[PDB]
């Protein structure tokens, strides 16, 4: 991880083969392995649709249109057979879907996890590539700490 | 399809032998559908909130996406603290 | 005659709430299991049935006995007691692997039998 | 020179006593990006230099490394484009070829006295034949040939020492060792380190030439009972000794687990006293002008590992009359009461 100080060398290189787990002397069965946890009563509702759509909404960067086309793409190729047999229409439409998705994925948000590691200093919200076309900010030289606070 | 086979030891056998195959075109079509599914997933899940490579855990410390960023970081931050230590000794500890 | 003075505090306290000391006389040092069995005191506990223990060799950790005031006349831990029990308070020895010495021996070893299934801790004075 | 490697060896102690040499190098030339190709347990010491750059881990005293690792480090020293090497690995041929394979303008190394240095002069700029084959047995200096070559009189004075062993601690190691001894029963001002415990561990920072350097615990119990308590914090090299120390000197005594020499120096800088035996703790105490006493197994090793005891006026060196580290445990207490307050 970080290890700002140098870590302590382990005087016990446990073994080339055996795992790094604790022994059975110190193993509290049931609670560690989950063999006697999960007392029903602390559980929650959301029966299989209030937790699927919750998980879809948990991990999604899709807007109204991009996303709707994602939901209707694979049903379109699934009905490319068993309803008709177009042929090259399927591939042309799939390429069109890919290209329009990539054009849409030039998102107005830039989400600073996209940028280089050297950018993470502080105050990176004042950096706005989101609106400023032709940024013209020579900070990607990465050999000296310029003050970009203006 | 139906065949009766006599065997001395145990019993008779009523083999059926439905010789079939997916066919040359349907194999191409399942290749097609799986490649299209790969396209759909590569785009959609590529446009998903990748929770690990977004936070200050990965992107904070280093987080370039390499495999040497850990080792070059823990080889540089010793150098950065040594340089800051020389700067501290430059101004009387 | 050379008599070693055992005590053999039982693990279960009496209904009074006080421990019971039995003071077995058995002579000499051969093996604490054979002493506690020849002199008929509870060593094993629920493992006292025939095949429920290894019966002297040391392959089970069943005849373990907490021994205090016993740094005087014992054999050291024979690396079976040091291995078959590994994380114990170090006053606990296996009776059939330990040995209280030779025939010409006198001493006041007090050996709390059945340290498992006990309520007391014995508060041994810190060594050195 | 502009970039300078260092292929040193020995562990914690021998990597520590090389800090005068590296400060000498950085004093000789204006700007030297110094690098160290040392063993593990040696890189940790290179938190305390403020004069080094990389400090990689090689263990050059392996003699039989993985060819992948060997070629990796050869190409690394090549691609860093050094101008000096200054091994003090104490080997001639074989290792001389390892220094020659590095594109270095001035290959400098130590040399075995035996026949093992059959052809080291064919590859090295300097020879530096040595003594005892166990150079840490030579004592504290260990580098007088390397020093009296480095910055020889060509234009100016050598100035081979610069207030010897100016180690330096960072603020993060200071904070974490402060939290360590505050989790112990110690206060930042009034406490005393120990760093002598019978163990079987390389974290005690002993030496490569000293075997009877670490003192027992019952004798240490008698030593520490002879002295009134200025809260002596115990510096164990491994946690297995903790339950041993509490079994010997008592549960009330506070023990601090330090294996990193940087953390050890951060403990020294906050301590107001040192009762170390012949470990790196003595030299880390002589650094930053801290009061030590410095037990030893003989006056010979005491003079060899502490020659400058008459210059700090606090490290009242102690030894044993006979060998095997069986000291008096009486007068050491007296001058400990003298110097610690
Ligand atoms: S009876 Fe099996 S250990 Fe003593």
């Amino acid at each position: 991880g970080l290890s700002q100080i140098e870590p302590d060398i382990n005087e016990d290189p446990i073994g080339q083969f055996e795992t790094n787990s604790i022994e059975m002397e110190d193993f509290k069965y049931g609670y560690y392995d989950g063999a006697h946890t999960y007392y029903e009563g602390e559980v929650q509702k959301g029966t299989f649709w209030g937790a699927i759509a919750d998980d879809i909404a948990a991990v999604d960067q899709t807007n109204g249109f991009q996303g709707l086309i994602s939901c209707m793409f694979l049903p379109a190729i699934a009905l490319g057979m068993y309803f008709d047999a177009p042929g090259e229409y399927l591939f042309i439409g799939a390429a069109l879907f890919t290209v329009v998705f990539c054009i849409i994925e030039m998102d107005k948000p830039d989400q600073p996890h996209n940028f280089e590691p050297q950018i993470y200093k502080l105050e990176r919200g004042a950096r706005d590539k989101l609106i400023n076309d032709y940024n013209t900010m020579s900070i990607w030289d990465f050999n000296d700490k310029y003050g970009d606070v203006w | 399809a139906v065949m009766v086979q006599q065997i001395e030891g145990m019993r008779d056998i009523i083999t059926e032998k439905h010789v079939w195959h997916l066919s040359d075109k349907a194999i191409k079509n399942v290749y097609m559908f799986y490649i299209m599914f790969t396209c759909w997933g590569c785009l959609y899940f590529g446009s998903a909130k990748d929770p690990f490579y977004d936070s200050e855990e990965y992107r904070g410390d280093g987080g370039d996406g390499t495999g040497y960023w850990v080792y070059e970081t823990v080889c540089i931050s010793p150098f950065l603290i040594l340089l800051g230590k020389k700067e501290k000794n430059l101004e009387m500890h | 005659p050379p008599a070693v003075d055992f005590a053999f505090v039982h693990s279960v306290l009496l209904p009074d709430g006080t421990p019971d000391v039995h003071w077995r006389r058995a002579n000499g040092g051969q093996k604490l299991r054979d002493i506690m069995l020849d002199s008929n005191i509870e060593l094993y506990g629920p493992y006292s049935k025939p095949l429920s223990n290894c019966a002297g060799v040391g392959t089970c950790a069943t005849c373990m006995v907490e021994i205090v005031n016993g740094k005087e006349l014992l054999n050291p831990r024979t690396d079976i007691e040091k291995e078959k029990l590994k994380r114990k308070p170090k006053n606990w020895r296996l009776a059939c692997q330990t040995n209280v010495g030779n025939p010409d021996s006198t001493g006041l070893v007090v050996i709390q039998q059945l340290p498992e299934w006990k309520a007391h801790e014995w508060n041994i004075p810190k060594n050195i | 020179v502009r970039r300078c490697c260092c292929v040193i060896s020995g562990g914690v102690y021998e990597n520590l006593l090389f800090f005068p040499t590296i400060q000498l190098i950085k004093d000789r030339y204006p700007g030297v990006q110094v690098d160290i190709l040392t063993t593990e347990r040696g890189k940790q010491t290179y938190e305390l230099n403020k004069n080094v750059r990389w400090a990689n881990v090689y263990d050059p005293d392996d003699h039989w490394p993985e060819p992948a690792e060997y070629t990796d480090m050869i190409g690394l020293l090549k691609g860093r484009y050094y101008d000096m090497v200054l091994s003090t690995k104490l080997a001639g041929l074989g290792h001389a070829a390892f220094l020659f394979m590095t594109t270095a303008r001035d290959r400098v190394s130590y040399i075995y006295p035996n026949v093992n240095s059959a052809g080291a002069g064919l590859m090295l700029s300097e020879t530096f034949t040595a003594e005892n084959t166990n150079l840490s047995e030579l004592g504290y200096s260990m580098y007088t040939q390397m020093e009296d070559w480095l910055g020889r009189p060509f234009r100016s004075v050598p100035r081979t020492p610069l207030l010897p062993l100016r180690v330096s601690i960072s603020r993060k190691v200071k904070e974490v060792v402060a939290a360590k001894y505050r989790n112990a029963g110690a206060v930042t001002g009034k406490f005393i380190v120990i760093h002598g415990i019978e163990s079987d561990s390389k974290a005690s920072m002993q030496s490569k030439g000293d075997a009877d350097s670490l003192l027992s615990l019952e004798k240490w119990a008698k030593i520490i009972k002879g002295v009134r308590g200025f809260k002596p914090v115990f510096v164990i090299p491994h946690e297995k000794e903790r339950e041993n120390v509490e079994d010997f000197v008592g549960d009330d005594t506070s023990i601090v687990f330090i294996t990193t020499p940087g953390q050890l120096a951060a403990l020294i800088n906050d301590s107001a006293g040192v009762i170390a035996t012949n470990t790196a703790a003595i030299q880390l105490a002589n650094a930053r002008d801290k009061p030590c006493i410095g037990l030893f197994s003989s006056e010979e090793k005491g003079k060899l590992f502490v020659p400058y005891a008459e210059e700090k006026s606090n490290c009242v060196i102690i030894a044993s009359k006979t060998g095997k580290l069986a000291d008096i445990d009486i007068g050491t207490v007296k001058n400990a009461m003298q110097v610690f307050e």
